[PDB]
């Protein structure tokens, strides 16, 4: 009943997965932001665009 | 055996190059999705293109088809009828043993179907083989545009019962209405996915799953700001639906 | 290198261990993919606009598409040159100043 | 490709000239 | 080419120079009415326990009764010492063919009713020069798919010209369903 890791009680796991969660997800809606300024469209409509 | 342990000091080093590293793929993260988004359109719009290539290849095809049925049917029908035809075929074959009504009445119906502008014409059994075959015609290119371009009835409906009944100078927001605007929602899906455009489905983020309550600080800052982010965007887009739609 | 930080997790470290890792994954699976082939679908529309006889919603299309573009590349460029953040840093600061406390006690050893 | 009236009649008016 | 082929090249070839084949034809052709019309001769060519020495004087005597030449009995001692004497209306039918032949060929020809005198006279004289063949002696037919206009087989078997309506119709339309 050994133990590695001498290192006691680690409770900091938990946290970096939060932040790199939070950080793509932050990203991810840092750019569709940027990706969505949708000026115009043009939709070809039966009896008016064609 | 300590020898063993000499490793739990390096479980330093990791982190300052977690915060080193993070604040970098997560940079060439985003490049990336820019890509994807044009990777995806851009195959989108091919394969849009490759069906409507097919549409109109079938379309000439049975096209044609039809145009040699008619005019057959209608010289089968013409010979028996007619008694010219026969001393005058006799007549062809006596001149052919050292033109033929045959290849005539095809080549002058041909020529009659050259310059007719099918759109212009009458119902299916209608007689004239021009007629026979323009049915077929407009029937098969209506069959053909209803699904690679929106209806006008589809567009009637929202444009005047739906989008201006919300409101005016820019069509602002949409908690001004019903359940049934999901409808709409619904209503997007079809018509992008047979015209071909590739906008972007905001739902495909997903929020954070808290783990520890350590965190609870950060993620609220998130996912508060993400509604703020999903909705507002929802918004960017529905308007342009809208200003094409007016 | 923060990739070979493994064996230091415990059991009850390990599945938020493994999210994390497999959430970088992910974020990897796209982006070597998005950078292997490069740019071989530029699709050129001299092929197509002879090859269709219609091309009068083929010209909308494509206006869409070149409408689309500019406004990638103008975000790609963009972002190619806060706050929000900092409230999880320290989380990791904090985490990174109890892995000094606890390493400086097993370095006595 | 083609259209039909203008372009593939006449093309088929060409076709059918044999004997012999 | 063939047996009863062989036997009539070898006899063709060998009578053409000297005895007058229409003098071998028309003995010929009274030989093949007498089969036919005899009724025993046809037996008697079956009967095949018959004595070669009786065959042979039936033989030898019949040439002192018709008309007759010396290479007509050369060729049935041949086929009797040969015991291929069955093959001789084959042979006889053989060498008909092939002076007609060389002389002038019979061929069929359809329509779909009783055609006229004028394009009967047309059809003739048409056919004649196609052929350029001096001895033409024809058929009438009625087939009334080809539905009027004229197809025939002049008898060579690679020529059978399908002057027909129905005939270049479905050849012409199996060919416009082409694509493109």
């Amino acid at each position: 009943t050994a133990a590695k890791s001498a290192l006691s009680d680690l409770n900091w796991f938990s946290d970096l997965a939060d932040i790199y969660s939070g950080q793509q997800t932050m990203a991810e809606m840092d750019v569709a932001l940027k990706a969505q300024g949708e000026q115009k469209l043009s939709y070809p409509i039966q009896g008016k665009n064609i | 055996q300590m020898k063993k342990y000499a490793t739990d000091t390096k479980c330093l080093d990791y982190l300052s190059t977690f915060r080193t590293e993070v604040e970098d793929q997560i940079a060439n993260y985003k490049v990336a999705l820019v890509s994807q988004m044009r990777r995806q359109l851009t195959e989108r719009l091919v394969e849009k293109l490759n069906g409507i290539q097919q549409a109109e290849k079938l379309i000439q095809g049975s096209l044609q088809d039809v145009m040699i049925r008619e005019i057959v049917s209608s010289f089968k029908d013409l010979y028996k009828s007619r008694p010219e035809l026969h001393d005058a075929a006799m007549q062809s074959a006596i001149q052919g043993l050292s033109m033929d009504p045959v290849g005539a009445h095809f080549k002058a119906s041909l020529q009659e179907l050259a310059k007719v502008n099918l759109s212009t014409a009458t119902a299916d059994p209608m007689g004239t083989v021009v007629q026979r075959v323009a049915a077929v015609f407009q029937k098969r290119e209506k069959e053909f545009l209803d699904t690679f371009t929106v209806k006008a009835t589809e567009a009637q409906e929202i444009k005047t019962i739906v989008d201006k009944c919300h409101k005016g100078n820019t069509f602002d927001f949409h908690a001004l209405s019903d359940e049934e605007l999901r409808r709409l929602e619904q209503l997007y899906s079809t018509v992008n996915n047979r015209v071909g455009f590739e906008t972007i489905h905001e739902n495909s983020i997903k929020p954070v799953a808290p783990l520890s309550e350590n965190s609870k600080g950060f993620v609220e800052f998130v996912n508060t700001q993400l509604e703020i982010t999903k909705a507002k965007l929802r918004n960017a887009r529905l308007t342009a639906f809208a200003h094409a739609f007016v | 290198s923060w990739m070979s930080l493994a064996p230091f997790v415990a059991p009850n470290n390990a599945a938020a261990w493994r999210k994390l890792r497999d959430g970088a994954q992910e974020v990897q699976t796209v982006i070597e993919r998005q950078s292997t082939p490069g740019k071989p679908q530029q699709i050129d529309w001299a092929k197509w606009e002879s090859q269709i006889a219609h091309k009068d919603i083929l010209n909308c299309l494509k206006t869409f598409y070149t409408n689309q573009v500019q406004i990638l590349d103008r975000a790609l460029g963009a972002l190619e040159t806060c706050e929000g953040a900092e409230k999880g840093w320290a989380l990791f600061d904090a985490a990174l100043s109890a892995c000094a406390k606890s390493v400086e006690k097993s370095e006595e050893l | 490709a083609k259209i039909s009236p203008s372009e593939m009649s006449r093309l088929l008016e060409e076709r059918i000239a044999g004997w012999k | 080419q063939t047996l009863e082929g062989r036997y009539a090249s070898a006899l063709f070839r060998v009578a053409k120079k000297k005895n007058q084949l229409e003098k071998v034809y028309g003995d010929l052709e009274s030989v093949r009415n007498a089969l036919k019309d005899s009724s025993e001769f046809r037996l008697f060519v079956d009967s095949p326990a018959v004595s070669v020495q009786q065959k042979l004087d039936v033989l030898r005597q019949l040439v002192n009764r018709y008309k007759f030449d010396p290479l007509t009995g050369n060729l049935l001692t041949t086929l009797v010492e040969n015991k291929r004497l069955p093959m001789l209306a084959r042979v006889a039918d053989a060498f008909d063919a092939m002076y007609r032949k060389e002389k002038g060929e019979v061929k069929c020809l359809v329509t779909s009713a009783k055609p006229l005198s004028a394009q009967q006279q047309k059809e003739i004289v048409a056919a004649l020069q196609n052929r350029a063949g001096t001895q033409a002696r024809l058929i009438i037919d009625y087939a009334v798919s080809p539905q009027i206009m004229g197809g025939l087989v002049v008898r060579l078997g690679e020529q059978v010209l399908d002057f027909s309506v129905a005939t270049r119709l479905d050849r012409l339309q199996s060919q416009l369903l082409a694509p493109l």
